[PDB]
């Protein structure tokens, strides 16, 4: 029922009992829950939702998770059944529990854990103790379709049969359509079939406490289970996923966005994992190593997605991969696999566990619901702000900085409609200008500036300007390596400028000032993503409630502060707050840039210069 | 406008009939500044005008302008009143209505305002202070679920007459409820000291619509300021404009009476604060703060009535109605309508600072800084356009003329905006017309 | 030009959000916790 | 003389600028804006200034996200 | 090898 | 948040009243106390964060005094009124003891002080200051006390105002 106002009148079907403050949970029928902070009971009942309820919104004090059928999936998966949940949301639910979120979990409870899915031999069984429901499932067509048959055309026959390895993804699409999702259970003791690796943890390696709870949730009752993580960076997501191999030890496959990824992850073995430098090999069209004796690797996904003709070396290590029984795969980025190309390299791999990890996940392109059945359900989410609390990570300060657009700029710009506006606003020179007084001001602070533009032209203009590093398409790796080692350690060298290749094509030095001028358009994950990465812990400013340090500089009154407010979404979901500053304090005392108006004509003049065609 | 704003415009009659109440002149004593006050209790007992010189040399130099502005007090309050002194002089002596007044009340002696209720004896069905303040917030309660319209509320038809007078609510259509004005969102949002303080100013410069005395009310205000909470007293010895005015008073719950047969009246903690305005009463504890703001524009409100539900509801989407919370968010569509229905940013941040939960006030500021910024800039995009009508002189030949022009609208007042490099102004349309013929006189006078 | 870069500064300096902050400044008168570096000096 | 009564409308530049570009294009239609008067001031008629406003009103409405 | 099992069930208790 | 509180104390040394009736003078005993009870009034009257404490000082002992006219402050001067009536009904001299327990007087107002500063809520800040009326021939034995109450007095930050009738002493100048 809704209300006049807009509010969706719950009060008939929530019966509200005395016990208000001892128990801090409101549970809306919709599906949304509502937990206060500061209600004592705040922690308890945050471990209990975390496995139970998907979380939206972490802001301080009121967080809202939500109830999805892949959330009780993923809590079946941990080992909690239907009565304890109902039992502990009643003695925390404020009001009474509806019966129709109450119908809604016994109808997804009962079907949970029926079907399994099994992979011996490279054959892959689906088999469950209710030959019914399996009986059941043959009369679908597209099942019948992807059931393997015999080369005469005719279906194979506890009681399991094996499937055709090219249409095991158009099956899991369709489980959900049949309501029974796949158990992906993995015998991490039991495993005979392939061996064991000399792979350990040496002693240097520490887990912290969400680290550790994180994988206690992912290996329910001691066995590995597939599934995605989300892990912020900098959090030592490399190292959860070096001690997740250590752990089940078997046939380990990662893979990456570029070899740099790669790379990292070669050396976090060798930081953390005991397994020998013989058995690690990387499937790299420049580094290439043979696939023989190697324990676990590491690709990519164009090396495995490349569909045209590869080198005849490619065709081997495919060929061994294929033969190989990979017990455990590891995925970074998850949010790239919905493509088509990098999905069918998971068809083309076969693989008993499949681990996701990822720092987030909101795609603009929604393609995440069918990602659920790709992978898994999200296993685990670590809250931002509680780690900010613990030290873990560096708490940002965040600013977003209006420049007021030129007005022959803002007349150009209301005079271009097409995609050339972009650089109309992307160039500001009062923006230039703030950037070069923000510039000094770090500088003179000593501190280590990353400029993020998006644009390659406005991005080279603005280094070209300040006489700064960039960084930009082609990148010849040598010089880019080299500048990041400037970087890192020198001096004279504190501000670099990184096009969008930043993001995950290689790995960025460890910063405090991140000034982000270009955008994509909106890409609330990208850019979240990239600031994430850009900054980290740094000792000596923990104790100060602001020890990063993140600048967006948006032209006011364009089309940028529509997508900064759609990008910033999900910031705010995650608790963290932007600040509007118009004016910049010291800026008329300081000389800067395009001082004269001429010099902002000629600025001008080279812009329209660009036309569309650039 | 506070106390002294009404008392200070008002003719010297009202002011003089008002001295006649000795509770009325100790409430203007103590209203008085403290160099006032002292001032005053050194004149308690001269019989003699002081002269204006002797009485300005006691004061320090630079407090002066605190001792001027003193003297101003109680020249236009007609405390005191200069007298011919012989001899040239300009003597200051107080007014001998309101200084003896002031001696019966503080050294005793004279009638008393009004009989005890030991006469009655004790009352039969005598409440409780906290049930009084209950019930002056339901009447209170009661007031504004009317002004929303609600069917929960009816009251009287004057009542509803009475914010028509006060221009809250305009009954655009008869037989239907009129429709309230943004003056009364904007009193609406006010908290409720002030809001009975702007209600009873709109009563008092309508006094004399109802043909009731305007001293006998100021009077029995100042005598409920010092009235006791918990103790009644008797109604007897009033007059009918009182007994219509404290039937209004016990309408708006300032009062409690049992009947209107009743011959005993409470006042409430409410009325007792209302002399003094606005100011006065800092440590008022009001309800706990039901509403929680997160970062995200949500407020969370942990309360169950229809006012502060459509209090919210006047700024923000409404997204949950739980039978003990309402979960809204804080959107530019919500708040720049509410902008355009009259309501300042201002009003809403300081409303919000009102009921804040005491959650939010561990934290060092009491919102978020962010949040109150952000509404800010909502308010002020509201209104980006400057509209001004008027009209524009072009067509000045030469300089000197628009100095001169320039010169001679500066001496009407009615320039809206000049440009000496272009020549070029604008004036009012309606000192157009005054400017246009003074600048064919001056053709006429060359 | 000097004055071009006068006209400049007091353009982009009270362009929109400056033309009733500047007035309610001079109509009117946690901060510190919550100010930036370059706001503080 | 020839002296016209209109409306002052002061705003930022670019909003100076934008107003420039409707009469240009002639967005508002018939050509309104009959002079500028200051890099910060402009004087038109007031019989298509409530459109002109509504106008300005949905820019800064596509300058914005709904939530 | 603590990542046999883990349940914080019983926290979660009447008090 | 002022809380201003006005410490009375008075000369009730019955021998120079006595000896003042006698004489016959314009000014009684009963005129100072009525003078007394009109400062406390106007000094309650001033503000309501403003209070009141009145201390008899007779030779005996050390009393704590506290129709037209104010309700509170009529009970107040009624209060008071049956206090110095209380007092001096039962004032029986009995000793040679002639000097009056100045010291002592004043010890009483630091406590009660003391008291309400403990009891004043601490949003408000408390002024306190003490005025004492000298009409009858100073003490000399409590020259040591009387000093201890003067630095404990600076210590708190009270203000002593002392007023002198007919009697000098140099010990409230210095005071």
């Amino acid at each position: 029922k809704v209300d006049e106002y807009g509010a969706k009148d719950y009060r008939l079907q929530m019966p509200l009992k005395d016990d208000h403050t001892s128990r801090p949970l409101w549970v809306a029928p919709d599906g949304h829950i509502f937990l206060e902070a500061f209600s004592p009971v705040y922690k308890y009942a945050q471990d209990f939702l975390v496995a139970i309820a998907e979380p939206v919104c972490r802001p301080t004090h009121v967080h809202e998770y939500k109830l999805t059928a892949y959330s009780l999936y993923a809590a079946v998966s941990v080992g909690l059944q239907t009565s304890d949940i109902t039992e502990y949301l009643r003695k925390l639910s404020k009001t009474g529990v509806p019966d129709g979120i109450m119908q809604f979990i016994k109808l997804c409870t009962v079907s949970y854990g029926k079907v399994k899915l099994v992979l011996k031999h490279n054959r892959y069984f689906v088999e469950s103790c209710h030959p019914d429901v399996i009986q059941h499932l043959l009369q679908d067509p597209v099942i019948r379709e992807c059931r393997l048959r015999n080369s005469e055309g005719e279906a194979t026959e506890t009681v399991s049969f094996e499937v055709k390895q090219e249409m095991i993804e158009e099956l899991q699409k369709r489980c959900i359509h049949l309501e029974y999702p796949l158990l992906a259970e993995y015998d991490f003791r039991n495993d005979s079939v392939n061996p064991d690796i000399n792979i350990d943890l040496k002693p240097t390696a520490v887990l912290r406490p969400y680290q550790e709870k994180s994988l206690r949730k992912m290996f329910g009752n001691g066995r590995a289970r597939s599934g995605v993580i989300v892990l912020p960076c900098g959090a030592g997501k490399s190292l959860v996923g070096v001690t997740a191999a250590c752990t089940v030890r078997k046939r380990c496959l990662v893979l990456g966005n570029s070899a740099v990824s790669v790379e990292q992850w070669k050396a976090q073995f060798k930081m953390w994992s005991t397994i020998d430098d013989s058995q690690i090999c990387r499937f790299t069209s420049d580094a290439k190593d043979k696939p023989i004796g190697c324990s676990v690797a590491i690709s990519t996904y164009s090396m495995l997605g490349h569909t045209t003709k590869r080198s005849w070396e490619a065709e081997r290590v495919m060929e061994w991969l294929k033969t190989q029984e990979w017990g455990l795969m590891i995925l970074d980025e998850v949010h790239t696999i919905p493509a088509k190309m990098f999905r069918r390299v998971l068809t083309i791999v076969q693989a008993h566990c499949k681990l996701g990890l990822t720092a987030t996940l909101v795609r603009e392109d929604d393609k995440i619901v069918d990602l659920n059945f790709l992978i898994g359900p999200k296993l685990y989410e670590a809250n931002w702000m509680e780690l900010q609390n613990n030290g873990y990570i560096a708490k940002v300060q965040c600013a977003e900085v209006w420049c007021p657009m030129s007005p022959e700029f803002y007349r150009e710009y209301v005079a271009i409609k097409t995609k050339k506006r972009i650089l109309l606003y992307t160039m500001n020179p009062n923006k230039f200008r703030a950037c070069q007084f923000l510039i000094k001001f770090h500088e003179r602070r000593n501190d280590k500036i990353i400029v993020f533009a998006d644009n390659v032209f406005a991005l080279k203009e603005y280094a070209i300007r300040l006489n700064k590093p960039y960084i930009y398409g082609p990148t010849s790796q040598g010089e880019r390596m080299q500048i990041l080692q400037n970087f890192k350690h020198n001096p004279k060298i504190n501000t670099i400028f990184i096009s969008k290749v930043g993001d995950t094509s290689f790995d960025l030095p460890e910063a405090n000032v991140l000034i982000q001028i270009s955008s994509h358009g909106g890409s609330r994950r990208q850019e979240a993503q990239r600031l994430g990465r850009v900054l980290r812990a740094k000792k000596g400013m923990v104790a100060e409630e602001y020890n990063a340090f993140f600048y967006s500089l948006v032209s006011q009154d364009t089309q940028e502060m529509a997508y900064s407010t759609k990008r910033q979404r999900f910031l705010v979901d995650q608790g963290y707050s932007f600040k509007v500053i118009t004016k910049l304090a010291g800026m008329e005392e300081e000389d800067l840039a395009f001082s004269t108006k001429e010099e902002q004509q000629q600025l001008l003049q080279k812009v329209l210069a660009a036309t569309d065609l650039d | 406008r506070n106390l002294q704003e009404f008392l200070g415009g008002l003719s010297p009659g009202v002011l003089d009939r008002l001295y006649g109440h000795p509770a009325t002149c100790l409430a203007v004593f103590r209203e008085l500044p403290s160099l006032a006050k002292n001032w005053v209790m050194r004149m308690l007992f001269l019989e003699q005008p002081l002269p204006q010189a002797a009485v300005a040399l006691w004061v320090k130099k630079e407090f002066s302008k605190a001792q001027e502005e003193s003297t101003g007090l109680l020249s236009g309050l007609r405390i005191w009143h200069t007298q011919l002194l012989p001899g040239g002089l300009q003597g200051l002596i107080l007014n001998p209505i309101f200084r003896q007044n002031l001696r019966i009340a503080l050294l005793g002696g004279g009638k008393a305002w009004s009989d005890d209720t030991s006469q009655l004896g004790p009352d039969k069905h005598a409440r409780d202070v906290p049930s009084l303040d209950k019930y002056a917030e339901e009447r209170w309660e009661v007031v504004l679920h009317f002004m929303v319209g609600s069917p929960s509320a009816a009251v009287s038809q004057d009542l509803a007459q009475l914010l028509s007078q006060a221009g809250l609510m305009k009954s655009t259509e008869p037989g239907e409820p009129p429709c309230i004005t943004s003056a009364g969102f904007q009193f609406l949002l006010l908290d409720t000291p002030a809001q009975l303080w702007y209600f009873m100013l709109q009563y008092l410069q309508t006094a004399q619509s109802r043909g009731m005395d305007l001293v006998e009310i100021l009077s029995f205000l100042f005598q409920l300021s010092f009235s006791t909470l918990g103790k009644d007293y008797s109604v007897e010895g009033m007059s009918d404009s009182l007994l219509n005015f404290l039937q209004h008073l016990r309408e708006f719950g300032l009062v409690f009476q049992r009947k209107r047969k009743s011959r005993r009246y409470y006042p409430t903690r409410l009325a007792i604060n209302l002399s003094s305005g606005v100011s006065g009463a800092g440590g008022t504890v009001h309800q706990p703060g039901f509403i929680v703001v997160e970062t995200n524009y949500r407020l969370y409100a942990y309360t169950e009535s229809e006012l502060q539900i459509a209090l919210i509801a006047l700024f923000s989407e409404m997204l949950y109605r739980f039978p003990n919370m309402v979960v809204a968010q804080v959107t530019r569509e919500s708040v720049q309508q509410a902008i355009a229905s009259g309501i300042t940013a201002q009003q809403i941040i300081h409303f919000l600072r009102t009921r804040a939960h005491p959650v939010m006030l561990k934290q060092t500021p009491v919102l978020p800084p962010t949040i109150t910024d952000q509404i800010r800039l909502w308010e002020l995009e509201r209104d980006r356009l400057r509209f001004t009508e008027g009209v524009l002189y072009n067509q000045f030949l030469s300089q000197v003329d628009f100095e001169l022009l320039l010169a001679h609208a500066r001496e009407l007042g009615v320039l809206v905006f000049e440009n000496s490099a272009k020549r070029l102004m604008v004036v009012t349309p309606a000192g157009h017309s005054d400017v246009k013929r003074f600048w064919k006189r001056q053709k006429h006078s060359s | 030009g000097t004055s071009s870069q006068a006209e400049a500064a007091r353009i982009l300096a009270a362009s929109w959000p400056q033309n009733r902050e500047d007035e309610e400044k001079q109509k009117l008168k946690a901060a510190a916790s919550h100010l930036f570096p370059f706001e503080k000096l | 003389v020839n002296v016209l009564k209109g409306v002052l409308i002061e705003c930022d530049p670019a909003m100076k600028q934008f107003l420039l570009y409707l009469d240009e294009s002639n967005a508002l239609g018939k050509k309104f804006i009959i002079q500028d008067i200051d890099d910060t001031h402009v004087f038109v008629i007031a019989e298509l200034v409530n459109v002109l406003q509504e106008r300005v009103g949905e820019l800064m409405d596509q300058n914005a996200f709904s939530l | 090898r603590w990542e046999g099992g883990y349940e914080r069930t019983w926290e979660i208790l009447k008090e | 948040d002022e809380l201003n509180l006005l410490v009375i104390v008075v000369d009730a040394n019955p021998i120079w009243w006595g000896k003042q009736a006698l004489k016959e003078s314009q000014f009684t005993l009963s005129k100072c106390i009525d003078a007394v009870m009109v400062l406390g009034n106007s000094h309650l009257f001033m503000n309501r964060s403003n209070k009141l404490a009145v201390i008899a000082s007779h030779i005996q002992e050390s009393r704590f005094l506290y129709d037209g006219k104010y309700e509170l402050l009529t009970s107040a001067n009624e209060v008071i009124v049956e206090e110095i009536k209380d007092l001096m009904t039962k004032s029986d001299i009995k000793g040679q003891h002639t000097e009056t327990l100045l010291a002592g007087s004043l010890a009483k107002a630091l406590c009660y002080i003391h008291r309400m500063n403990k009891e004043v809520k601490d949003n408000q800040e408390m002024k306190s200051r003490i005025l004492v009326i000298k009409a009858a021939e100073d003490s000399a034995l409590q020259y040591m006390n009387f000093m201890n109450v003067i630095f404990a007095a600076q210590k708190q930050n009270i203000l002593i105002d002392a007023c002198v009738l007919d009697s000098d002493s140099g010990l409230l100048q210095q005071a």
